[PDB]
This record gives structure tokens, C-alpha cells and sequence, in this order.
């Protein structure tokens, strides 16, 4: 048995308390973590061999 | 950075929200005493003789 597995980490959720802004502060730190927050261009064409 | 300052004040609001409150109910409650005897406030008279 074998499976792929995608870790985008562990997040806590309070309940009794809007979903919404909870979701808005994690949306901030999940960006950070892609290295997506600022102005970006992708170059991955060099990444190649042949 | 500013949104993440914007999305903390937000979330600071909906946080001010309460959930109940406690206390305890004793007023009217006295603590009882025992008392372990019982007064008679009973003497005897009886003359010398008896009679």
C-alpha cells in the first residue's frame, strides 16, 4: 500500500465564533507559506534537463 | 502586512463575544447547631420525715 499525501499543516478552528475571520487570518499565513502574499513572477524554465 | 492587521482587528471583535455567567446560590442558608440535651428545669421537694 502506497498513497500521496499533501501537507498544508494544521490549522485551529475556535468554535462558537465567525468561521469567516478566523479563515481571513489563516488566508494571510497560508499565502506566506506558498510565497504568494507579494508581487510575483514565476520563472521555473530553467528548472529542465534532458 | 496591512491585511493581516485589518483581518486581526476583525477577528479582535468577534472574540468580544461572551458565554455565560457562574455564581453561587446561598443566600437564605443558615448553618444548624445541635443542641444534646434537654432542660427539664425539674427539682424534688420532700420533707424531712418523708410524709
Amino acid at each position: 500500500h502506497a498513497l500521496i499525501k499533501e501537507d498544508l499543516g494544521q490549522w485551529p478552528v475556535e468554535t462558537g465564533i465567525s468561521l469567516v475571520n478566523q479563515a481571513g487570518v489563516f488566508a494571510v499565513q497560508l499565502a506566506n507559506k506558498l510565497g504568494i502574499d507579494k508581487p510575483f513572477v514565476l520563472d521555473a524554465g530553467s528548472n529542465y534537463f534532458t | 502586512e496591512d491585511m493581516a492587521k485589518i483581518y486581526g482587528a476583525v477577528a479582535a471583535v468577534s472574540k468580544n463575544v461572551n458565554s455565560s455567567v457562574t455564581y453561587e446560590v446561598k443566600r437564605g442558608t443558615h448553618e444548624l447547631i445541635k443542641v444534646p440535651t434537654i432542660p427539664h428545669n425539674l427539682v424534688l421537694i420532700q420533707s424531712d420525715n418523708g410524709k
